[PDB]
């Protein structure tokens, strides 16, 4: 009999994983403060890793990699890429970004302005987007003055990055979109990619001559369903799955999702996770970690993939909960606490 | 990567390697603490004997 | 030459002291009868080993040590064991009944009655010193004597020897080798009243020693003997510079200078390697780089914690055996390009290295195999705060119900000393967080 | 040299105490004459804990035999090991206690208590460093219950800082001598709540069920019931009688087992309990599964009705100490809902190499569980069933007692049950 505790009631994913565990009749749920647990479905913020792995005779497992926030924070991600030789400052899949602190508080203001002046002088597209982690608050504009003055109005760190002015637009519609890939890393640090992705499409036609209306520029599932008038027109819930998007790429672009977009996605996933493995691996540690990751990508009209951000506590597409959650149970939990296919994941082999 | 203050002798040696530069209660007060707790013990024991005598 | 007086309090302190002075004798060639043929100065000398041993006219080398225990059973083993001849009776102090795992009993009830006698005995040893550096105090966190009487002893020592350094070797409580439920109480109470009196303390988590003896020595159920021989190796590595010719950590003062820039944060993390089973047919001798790289493996730390998620304030590498600076600096260059070593911006990112050519000594018939080179890394990491957080949490669980508090109040302690001690720990955890996290 | 003074009072107390000294004397190699004839030095390592050493290498138990009538003690003196007790340590009257708590506590017992304390003082005076006391008695009668708690009260007055320990037999209607046993048990329990550090609760109803169901004893007798008490008393004192570091001192045990001063009533357990399939080897999993089973418990309370505050297991015999931790840690981790989570690591295991007589290995269980409130509930209800009608009170009012004293013992025990209920949540 295996025991577990639940310390994040808001997690839709692990809420289902907990339901699945209890369905096997081999996992027991204990009060969230009972230290004698095998598995901790832990809290998002301030998870007390230091108390794991000290109960004699208990192999303790947690669903968050201590230190993986360096990858799942806006400013942390930019710093990680610029400072990590494995990613370097010349990494070709991450938009040019700068860490800008509000003047009411190192900072890269000057470095950003020299690159801005460089574009404005060379007739190049000089449209940037300023965002932070304390958002629902995002701004887009071609003037640096509006970007800087906006971050100073706030009080938290922000990041300015180049806006993709030439996105890939789905037809019919002429609409932007992003791609969410779910990635599971287990205690052995195998990188498993969920075979099911989701394109969160904007139900509005892209418009490059008016960034004041952020409904056709932001593909967030919450904005498209609150500030968009064509929600659910082309695809149910502004969500297109790989089976459909792949057929589109064939009929329209005479290519496949694997060759033109997925090879780059898998390469980016490997690059980010391998880069931080030495810092967060639990190989020789007294407890074990696994974690689900949500990667967001952008694709331009040249079929080049760009990395937007990484999410440490992602939610899943409604149509893919049972499959993905059960998959987490299989390779993440039962692989350490076994019970008495055709896998849904794609193992990205790498050198440990 | 620099080495400094290298000292060698017969039984070994020591040195320094720098990679990057940077960017009470008195005796009286203790007797009081000890005697305070001793007094509290004497009080509790007398409360026990007072209880038992009753 | 300056003398160092060792003090062993409670069962843990006494049994670890026994293991160390055994190791010291094997290292200096001292026999169980106190005779040391290599010492050509009979009944006198200001050599390096003389920091820990005095000398009689008959050639006996007597440890500058004092054993204190409120019950006599653990010290009676010393009186009749192998090295009975080293000490004279005045050095071994035993009472009639112990502190019953009760801090208040050892600090107040029994401590008040025996403190003046202990100081008198320690005063005798001091009177043999021409330049006493300070004291080395071995004790447990969980025992009633180890916690209770030690904190009292440190208070008085600060009064009687104000300008003298005091270093601790403290055993952090581990459930796998204890049957006392109130040890979190004792640990926090003693850390509070000892903090301002201890200049540098090396905490050893029994859970770490236990798992090293199961993993590296193949001891399915390690005993106190197994634990103490391994603990005395790390202790010897730490005190070697005081007992041998050298230039790094030559006096107790240097431990604070090199390891403790901030006074309250004086709990350096210790990591030792290699620990190799003796029952092995024959092991491959590890290189300077491999054993140095091992110093950043959590599995070889005296306290299980993840330094990858802390900030370093200092770092000392103490090598023993076949090691030369050429190899040390080489391995360090390779470990920076692989490991997560983050220093505080107000401390130089560097390492102080000490090398002693005499390889580690192993007690005949012991569990550890003879190795050609070994290292002990003393690093001051915020990561060790994980140990305070754990211990502080167990305290909060029992104190929320006032469980067991009556045993302490019954010995004359006020309940407010619990919360006063806990609030001090809360600030200690905050010190680490302000120095380590961003 | 941490000596323990043993006192046994009344019929039950002297018969259980008798078999106890018979069992442990065998384990320490002491024959009925006091001469040691063992073959292991571990037998004498802690022998002075319970025995005095007289001239000629004779070991004399440090026990005082008290009773208000001569009957039971005449049997002890004539029993197997009767010769081994100091003749001076027999203190008895002729009046009897008539199964009357008042007679033991206030009238008959008061006339005899001073001479008993003179003997207690004689044994203590010859103690290098006295740990404390342990008393065997029942609560359902007059001498052990009434005079026993009187002795405790007077011992605490003269030795206020010494541990007071008792093995208390609780009355049950299933094994009852008189109907006033609830009166006597409720009057004693209040005395014990105040003046004992540790009380091992021994329910005769549990002893019965174990003899009838598990041991398959058709018609159990007091002798049969006392075989289990002897075996349990040997197990719980193994920590004190052989070389050990865990719970090796009476005060250290009390410190780790009593989180609150009034909740110091323990449920003991023993394994194995085999019926004559008696030669089969008992495995470590079986020892643990049985040791934690209610059927192996002598308080007659279902532990799954409350929560363990603290637990102390003791495994005797040559066995795998690694496999002991593996099964102990397996029981806690498989039933963590019955262990309070606000006392970290409240289950402690202790090993002993010397096994009990005729067994390769065994396990003794000591639980401070809130389930014990059920035993006090039963006593309370039987008390009130009669007290609400003032039935049988004249036996007590005729000895100088008043009804108010009964009403107070009632409220006192019902408070004790309430105190247990609040910590079970
Ligand atoms: N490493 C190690 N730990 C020990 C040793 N002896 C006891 N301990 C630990 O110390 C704690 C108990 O404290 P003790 O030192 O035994 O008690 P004490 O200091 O003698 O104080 P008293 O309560 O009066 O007996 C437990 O956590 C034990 O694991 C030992 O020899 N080596
Ligand atoms: N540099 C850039 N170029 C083009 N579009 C961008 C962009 N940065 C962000 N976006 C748009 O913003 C959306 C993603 O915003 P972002 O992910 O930074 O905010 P967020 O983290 O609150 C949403 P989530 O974390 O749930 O994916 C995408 O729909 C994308 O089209
Ligand atoms: N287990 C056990 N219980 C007994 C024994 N003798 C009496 N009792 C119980 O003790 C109670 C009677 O008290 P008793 O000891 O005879 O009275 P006393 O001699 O005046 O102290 C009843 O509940 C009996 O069931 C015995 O030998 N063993
Ligand atoms: C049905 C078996 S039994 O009831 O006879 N055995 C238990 C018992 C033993 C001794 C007794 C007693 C009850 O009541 C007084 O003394
Ligand atoms: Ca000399
Ligand atoms: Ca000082
Ligand atoms: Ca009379
Ligand atoms: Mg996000
Ligand atoms: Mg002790
Ligand atoms: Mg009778």
């Amino acid at each position: 009999m295996y025991t577990f505790v639940v310390r994040d009631e808001n997690s839709s994913v692990y809420a289902e994983v907990s339901r699945l565990l209890l369905a096997t009749g081999q996992w027991k749920r204990l009060r969230k403060d009972n230290p004698r647990f095998n598995l901790m479905l832990g809290e998002r913020n301030r998870l007390p890793f230091g108390r794991l792995g000290h109960e004699p005779g208990l192999v303790q497992l947690v669903n968050y990699y201590r230190g993986a926030d360096k990858l799942c924070r806006k400013a942390s991600l930019v710093k990680l890429i610029k400072t990590s030789p494995e990613l370097s400052e010349s990494c070709t899949w991450f938009p040019e970004s700068y860490v800008i602190y509000p003047t009411n508080l190192t900072d890269e203001r000057e470095v950003f302005l020299a690159a801005y002046n460089r574009r404005r002088e060379g007739r190049e597209g000089n449209v940037w987007i300023a965002k932070s982690s304390a958002g629902a608050g995002i701004l887009i504009s071609s003037e640096a003055s509006e970007l800087l003055d906006f971050i100073d109005e706030q009080g938290q760190v922000h990041v300015i990055q180049k806006y993709l002015e030439k996105p890939l637009l789905l037809e019919p519609g002429h609409r932007k979109f992003d791609i969410r890939s779910w990635v599971l890393v287990d205690h052995l640090y195998n990188i498993y990619l969920y075979r099911e992705g989701v394109l969160r499409t904007s139900s509005e036609p892209y418009n490059s001559a008016n960034f004041q209306d952020k409904t056709c520029h932001l593909t967030n599932h919450c904005i498209q369903k609150e500030y968009s008038k064509n929600y659910g027109r082309y695809e149910e819930g502004n969500e297109m799955f790989f089976e459909e998007f792949n057929q589109y790429l064939m009929d329209a672009l005479n290519t496949t999702l694997e060759n033109s977009i997925l090879l780059q996605i898998k390469h980016i996933i490997r690059s980010c996770l391998m880069c931080i493995e030495p810092a967060i691996s639990t190989k020789h540690l007294h407890y074990q970690s696994f974690q689900l990751f949500g990667f967001d990508f952008m694709v331009d009209e040249e079929l080049k993939v760009w990395l937007i951000e990484v999410n440490g506590a992602p939610a899943c597409a409604q149509k893919l909960y049972a499959e993905l959650c059960q998959g987490i149970v299989d390779v993440a939990i039962s692989s350490v606490f076994p019970l008495a296919p055709t896998s849904i994941f794609i193992k990205l082999h790498h050198h440990h | 990567m620099e080495v400094i203050e290298l000292n060698k002798c017969t039984s070994g040696q020591s040195f320094e390697v720098i990679l990057k530069p940077p960017s009470d209660p008195s005796l009286e007060e203790i007797q009081k603490k000890l005697e305070a707790a001793e007094e509290r013990r004497k009080y509790q024991e007398a409360e026990l004997l007072k209880h038992l005598a009753e | 030459m300056r003398e160092c007086i060792s003090i062993h309090v409670g069962q843990a302190g006494v049994q670890i002291g026994n293991a160390c002075w055994e190791l010291y004798c094997l290292e200096h060639g001292i026999q169980p009868d106190g005779q040391m043929p290599s010492d050509k100065t009979i009944g006198g000398g200001d050599d390096s080993f003389n920091t820990f041993f005095s000398e009689t006219g008959a050639g006996k080398h007597v440890p500058r040590a004092v054993f204190v225990d409120l019950e006599p059973t653990v010290i009676d083993e010393v009186r009749t064991g192998t090295y009975r001849q080293l000490f004279h009776p005045e050095q071994l102090i035993t009472g009639k009944e112990d502190a019953a795992n009760n801090y208040a009993r050892g600090h107040y009830t029994i401590g008040k009655e025996i403190i003046d006698l202990v100081l008198d005995r320690i005063r005798k040893l001091a009177d043999q010193c021409t330049g006493l550096q300070g004291f080395l105090v071995f004790h447990s966190f969980g025992g009633g004597t180890g916690s209770g009487f030690t904190s009292l002893l440190m208070e008085r020592l600060s009064v009687d020897y104000g300008k003298k350094s005091k270093l601790e070797f403290s055993i952090y409580p581990a459930p796998q080798v204890s049957t006392a439920v109130v040890e979190p109480y004792n640990s926090i109470l003693t850390t509070h009243t000892t903090l301002e009196h201890s200049d540098c303390a090396f905490m050893v988590d029994n859970e770490a020693i236990y798992d090293i003896c199961r993993r590296n020595l193949d001891i399915e159920r390690p005993t106190y003997t197994n634990l103490n021989r391994l603990i005395s190796q790390i202790v010897s590595s730490i005190t070697a510079s005081l007992r041998f010719d050298g230039a790094l950590n030559v006096d107790l003062t240097e431990f604070q200078t090199n390891l403790v820039p901030y006074p309250r944060i004086h709990f350096p993390l210790a990591t030792y390697a290699p620990v190799i089973s003796a029952e092995k047919a024959y092991h491959e001798q590890l290189s300077v780089a491999e054993i140095t790289n091992a110093c950043f493996e959590p599995a070889n730390q005296m306290v299980k914690c993840d330094p990858r998620h802390g900030k370093y304030m200092a770092c000392c590498l103490l090598y023993r055996g076949d090691v030369v600076p050429k190899d040390v600096n080489a391995a360090i260059a390779t470990i920076k390009t692989k490991r997560s070593i983050q220093f505080v911006d107000w401390c130089p990112t560097g390492f102080k290295v000490g090398i002693n050519y005499q390889p580690p000594t192993v007690v005949p018939g012991g569990d550890l195999a003879k190795v050609q080179r070994a290292v002990c890394m003393l690093s001051n990491t915020t990561a060790i705060a994980e140990a305070w957080a754990r211990l502080d949490h167990k305290f909060d669980l029992m104190y929320a119900k006032r469980a067991f508090v009556h045993w302490y109040v019954g010995e004359g302690m006020e309940e407010g000393e619990f919360s006063e001690a806990r609030e001090d720990m809360a600030a200690l955890e905050k010190d680490y967080e302000e120095v380590g996290v961003d | 040299m941490r000596e323990i003074v043993h006192i046994q009072a009344g019929q039950c107390g002297n018969q259980i105490g008798a078999k106890f000294w018979e069992v442990i004397s065998d384990e320490h190699g002491i024959d009925p004459t006091g001469s040691y004839h063992g073959d292991s030095d571990l037998q004498l390592e802690r022998i002075n804990v319970y025995y005095n050493e007289a001239t000629g290498n004779k070991y004399v138990p440090r026990a005082i035999l008290v009773d208000l009538e001569p009957g039971t003690m005449d049997s002890v003196r004539s029993g197997p090991f009767g010769q081994i007790f100091r003749p001076d340590n027999f203190v008895f009257g002729q009046s009897g206690a008539g199964n009357n708590w008042a007679k033991g506590h206030y009238t008959e017992g008061a006339e005899l208590v001073d001479s008993v304390l003179d003997v207690v003082r004689k044994e203590s005076e010859s103690c290098d460093c006295l740990q404390g006391f342990q008393l065997t008695h029942s609560l359902g009668g007059g001498t052990g219950s009434g005079m026993g708690t009187l002795l405790i009260s007077k011992i605490r007055e003269e030795y206020p800082d010494r541990i007071m320990n008792t093995f208390s037999v609780m009355p049950s209607p299933k094994v009852s001598d008189t109907v006033v046993e609830p009166y006597n048990a409720t009057l004693s329990v209040h005395q014990l709540v105040e003046n004992t550090d540790e009380t091992y609760c021994i329910d005769n109803e549990a002893l019965y069920d174990i003899c009838f169901r598990t041991l398959k004893l058709t018609t159990p007798t007091y002798g049969d019931l006392n075989h289990l008490v002897s075996a349990t008393m040997s197990g719980v004192t193994t920590c004190l009688r052989f070389p050990g570091q865990l719970n090796a001192d009476l005060r250290k045990l009390a410190v780790n087992m009593v989180p609150f001063p009034r909740l110091h009533f323990f449920m003991p357990g023993f394994a194995p309990l085999t019926s004559r399939q008696q030669y089969r080897a008992l495995t470590v999993p079986e020892l643990t599964q049985q040791m934690f089973d209610s059927k192996n418990m002598m308080a007659a309370c279902d532990p799954r009705h409350g929560r363990y505050l603290t637990v102390a297991a003791i495994f005797r015999g040559r066995m795998s100490m690694k496999e002991v931790d593996e099964q102990m840690l397996n029981v806690q981790n498989k039933n963590s809902s019955y262990f309070v989570e606000w006392i970290p690591n409240n289950v402690k295991t202790a090993v002993c190499d010397i096994p009990p007589r005729g067994l390769k290995m065994s396990a003794t269980f000591i639980g401070n569980s809130t389930a014990i409130q059920e035993l006090f509930k039963r006593i309370s209800e039987q008390f009130t069933a009669m007290f609400r009608r003032k039935a049988f009170l004249h036996w007590y009012t005729g000895e100088g007692m008043d009804e108010m004293e009964f009403t107070e013992a009632e409220s006192n025990m019902n408070d004790l049950v309430s105190e247990y209920q609040q910590y079970q949540d």
